[PDB]
DNA sequence: TTTTTTTTTTTCTTTTTTTTTTTTTTT
DNA sequence: AAAAAAAAAAAAAAAAAAAAAAAAAAA
């Protein structure tokens, strides 16, 4: 039971979500008292939003930190903060709607769904959509690509869907190599258009966009945007083109991240090995200066999360060549 | 047709309300192109 | 005066403009129907009188404003009365597998010619236009109801329907020897009020209107699973083999691909109740071809600066003697399957048919699995009541 | 090159607050110092309105014609830090369209 | 040269303006 | 075990609604 690449219905959701997201505003706020639409905004203004990533990993080597105070917990008053702000939402637990008053009861007792949006819906158009994607995941599986070719040449047409599906397309060209160009001209076609450079800080109940895996270029780089200097990469080492990669990743100075300035490295260091299988005098000042550049860019790349395989592997390949020239 | 786009030079034509930009490139700047007339010069 | 050149407003004559091109939807099915379907050019004459009967009554409305319920699945009820008032044996399931197969135009509001109507003030009227539904638990059949409760039908038109037929079509879906046809045949006769043909639903302007099930298919269909029931419980002289209630449950069981069943398949998709699960999960290399080939020519009627992106993603990326046999050489095959023709463990064997067969009108026909249960036990009642 | 040579040598220019701290009052507030880091110039790209539907080249030949500049993009990348140094922000902004000189390495061509 | 309106996204939310079928109560 | 007066259940396209920004306007 895959995922469907559409916004649904808004109809009680919306309003399914307004309750849940005032009760949790109040057995917080009666909570943090005695432990001394804007209901759902008061949520996300507390915490953050996690964009480079689904959820917020951190240090465990650093702060303490250790809550061995009391076992804090008692029912006698666990269910004193319960009772007054159930009080608070009885007075509006009239205006919706009595599945909607069955709703609210269940998560009040600490149950949880069962039955999910997608599988009620229907309308039209979406039970289309929703029996397109399952059979496109289903197939992709089981490696029935030129089947599975036909499945997303007519689900990218209908006109509901988003592209979510940016792996499915980017993974079927390679594999089909029969009439369309490959999955090099499909990465760029993405970075050409999904570039979105503004730094929207959050401030907004997000639901048509959740992941990081189609975003980009507020303070994080688009997640199809790197797979493109990767798949570059890989495509011209198989002459043994390297201009080509090198000039357009010196276009965007991004000056926050440190993955591309990883693949600027491995751009210059392929070139300079290359240039020595051809080799056995200027032939050898314009080999120095290739080491020149990838020593300068590891030592970019010491701003952030470690992109050295060791630090002396990048570097014990160095000398090696060297050795030759 | 009446005018020409600049980058992709390919005839079309526009009409009143209606966008300043070719239809295959969208590039912004379109020639006037030139229509059979009857100028008389002097040899 | 040009704040009005830009978006053109309606008053209340909106409710007219959403009349007269209601007009011209009903016009688009009755020559398709007659083209494709090739019914004849005097059901259409029936229909412009059929149409505008009821558009009298909207006219001797006695409020000038509006509330007057109107659907589109009031559009497909009024043209099932024109066929089977002139006795076409056409039947509910048919229109339900002509719309939601995309054959005829059901879900389109963009076919309306939009340059006069749709630019004036669709706001909501195009939520009631576009088909953003199937009928769930049997709308048409309460759609039917409130038609004959504005138009008079005990003394207008014949309300009959040629259910010899449509006995005929329940047999040849399934892979039963005609025999079933006359077992069932005298129990259209022995229960049915008095033996007669079988009536359209009267009148009920109640808005519950009852709960009573007392609609014609719904009878005929309950039927149907009274017989099977009693005919192969009470099968004495051991005339159907063991052997025999496999060999045909096991050709129920088995897919091929025609066009009928492809437009089976497709109602199985908007299926609301489960096992609309597994239906979309089980299919063949085959079978889901036909369902895109289906897709890249039936999808195509869709409903309708950003272009050059989207024409240089279809561009570079595209979509690119008959060994589909016909209805006959299957039911032919189908046939020579169950050819074993010529003890309490065939209950068993009897209890794995009689869910087959109800899961089978209850797809083809946009009933709920509840409302069948009802309609079978009244008269698995009245059909007792008249013998003990 | 001089652009973060010249960046390098302008310094750091602080202001203070003056919160008293409510603790000889030794403590002139917070030390606000803010420098520029890092100057760049960017080739000239232009995106036709917004949303950044496809970011193409521009080259001088379209802009003689629609007589208009030639302009790259200049940013700078801000330092806003706190109490020498204690709480750093590295903000790029964006800073203007300075013209660009033809056939350099700033130019299309 | 200071605030700056004027404008434009930009996704999320409300409005509008009807239609379809409920539930308990008696016979 | 079947005829009735109170409502609710939906639904979907278009106008709007805070956030932020491009970035001239002008005296
Ligand atoms: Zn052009």
């Amino acid at each position: 039971m895959f995922e469907v690449p559409i916004t649904l219905t808004n109809r009680k959701f919306a309003q399914r979500r307004k309750l849940k997201y005032q009760y949790i505003n109040y057995i917080s706020r009666r909570f943090d008292r005695i432990s001394k639409s804007d209901e759902e905004r008061k949520f996300w203004k507390k915490y953050e939003k996690p964009e480079k990533s689904f959820e917020i990993w951190r240090t465990v080597s650093s702060q303490n930190k250790q809550p061995i105070n009391k076992q804090k917990m008692t029912y006698h008053n666990f269910k004193k903060i319960e009772k007054i702000p159930l009080r608070k939402m009885e007075i509006p637990l009239l205006h919706c709607t009595k599945e909607n008053k069955l709703y609210f009861q269940s998560i009040s007792r600490g149950l949880e769904p069962l039955k999910t949006s997608t599988s009620e819906v229907r309308n039209y158009r979406t039970r289309h959509i929703v029996t397109l994607t399952d059979l496109l995941h289903l197939n992709v599986s089981r490696h029935n690509w030129s089947l599975a070719y036909k499945i997303f040449a007519t689900l990218i047409r209908i006109p509901g869907v988003q592209i979510k599906s940016l792996w499915g397309i980017g993974v079927e060209i390679l594999d089909n190599l029969s009439n369309s160009s490959s999955g090099l001209d499909f990465l760029q076609w993405m970075c050409q258009i999904y570039s979105s450079k503004s730094r929207f800080v959050q401030n907004i109940n997000y639901r048509s966009i959740v992941p990081p895996f189609q975003t980009g270029s507020r303070t994080h780089t688009a997640k199809f945007a790197i797979t493109y200097l990767w798949s570059s990469l890989i495509n011209c080492q198989k002459s043994m083109l390297i201009d080509k990669i090198s000039e357009w990743v010196l276009t965007p100075p991004f000056m926050e991240d440190a993955e591309v300035w990883f693949i600027y490295a491995s751009c210059h260091l392929l070139k300079a090995d290359t240039l020595s299988r051809q080799f056995v005098d200027i032939k050898i000042n314009q080999v120095i200066k290739h080491i020149h550049y990838v020593r300068t860019f590891l030592k970019i790349c010491l701003d952030k999360g470690g992109f050295a395989v060791p630090s002396r592997l990048i570097e014990n390949q160095l000398k090696s060549f060297e050795s030759r020239l | 047709l009446k005018y020409i786009c600049a980058e992709c030079s390919s005839k079309l034509s526009l009409s009143r309300t209606d966008a300043v930009r070719c239809k295959d490139c969208g590039h912004r700047i379109l020639l006037k192109a030139r229509t059979k007339r009857l100028v008389q010069f002097e040899a | 005066q040009s704040h009005k050149k830009f978006k053109k407003l309606i008053g209340h004559e909106a409710k007219l403009l959403f009349l007269k091109s209601f007009q011209f939807i009903l016009k688009r099915q009755i020559r398709w129907l007659i083209t494709e379907m090739r019914f004849p050019k005097e059901f259409e004459h029936v229909a412009k009188i059929i149409w505008l009967k009821i558009l009298k009554t909207i006219n001797d409305q006695p409020q000038e404003e509006l509330k007057l319920q109107l659907h589109m699945t009031s559009t497909i009820s009024i043209l099932y009365l024109a066929s089977t008032h002139l006795s076409l044996p056409v039947y509910t399931c048919d229109y339900i597998k002509w719309i939601c197969t995309a054959k005829m135009p059901y879900f389109q509001a963009s076919e309306i010619l939009p340059k006069s109507w749709r630019i004036q003030l669709p706001n909501y009227y195009v939520s009631i236009l576009e088909g953003s539904i199937s009928p769930f638990n049997g709308q048409l059949y309460n759609k039917i109801a409130l038609t004959c409760g504005m138009i008079h039908f005990k003394e207008f038109f014949n309300s009959e329907i040629s259910c010899q037929g449509l006995l005929l079509k329940l047999v040849m879906q399934c892979a039963l020897p005609p025999e079933f046809y006359f077992y069932t045949k005298q129990v259209i006769e022995f229960e049915e009020t008095d033996i007669r043909n079988l009536t359209l639903w009267e009148r009920t302007d109640e808005r519950h209107t009852g709960r009573v099930s007392n609609h014609a298919e719904l009878r005929v269909l309950s039927y149907f699973m009274l017989t099977i029931n009693w005919m192969l419980s009470f099968d004495r002289d051991r005339q159907y083999p063991l052997k025999w209630i496999l060999s045909l449950t096991e050709s129920l069981t088995q897919r091929t691909t025609t066009s009928e069943s492809i437009g089976r398949n497709i109602v199985k998709v908007v299926y609301p109740d489960k096992p609309t699960s597994s239906d979309y999960f089980q299919w063949s290399e085959e079978e889901t071809l036909e369902f895109l080939k289906w897709m890249e020519k039936q999808f195509l009627p869709t409903q309708t600066d950003q272009k050059i992106a989207r024409r240089k993603l279809y561009k570079i990326f595209p979509l690119d003697s008959t060994h589909q046999l016909t209805f006959i050489e299957d039911l032919q095959e189908r046939y020579a399957k169950q050819t074993p023709f010529f003890p309490p463990a065939r209950k068993e064997a009897i209890g794995r048919l009689l869910t087959h067969i109800a899961s089978q009108l209850l797809v083809d026909f946009a009933i709920s699995k509840e409302q069948l249960k009802d309609c079978i036990s009244r008269i698995k009642n009245a059909c007792l009541h008249r013998m003990n | 090159g001089l652009l973060n040579l010249g960046v390098k040598d302008i310094g750091e220019k602080v202001i203070f607050d003056g919160k008293p701290l409510n603790s000889n009052s030794g403590y002139l507030g917070n030390k606000l110092s803010v420098s520029v880091e890092q100057v760049s110039i960017a080739k000239p790209m232009s995106n036709d309105g917004v949303s950044s539907a496809v970011e193409r080249k521009v080259y001088p030949s379209e802009s003689r014609q629609r007589l208009t500049s030639y302009r790259g993009k200049l940013l700078l990348k801000l330092k806003w830090s706190v109490n020498n140094g204690e709480e750093n922000l590295f903000e790029v902004r964006d800073c203007g369209g300075l013209p660009v000189m033809l056939q350099s390495n700033r130019c299309h061509l």
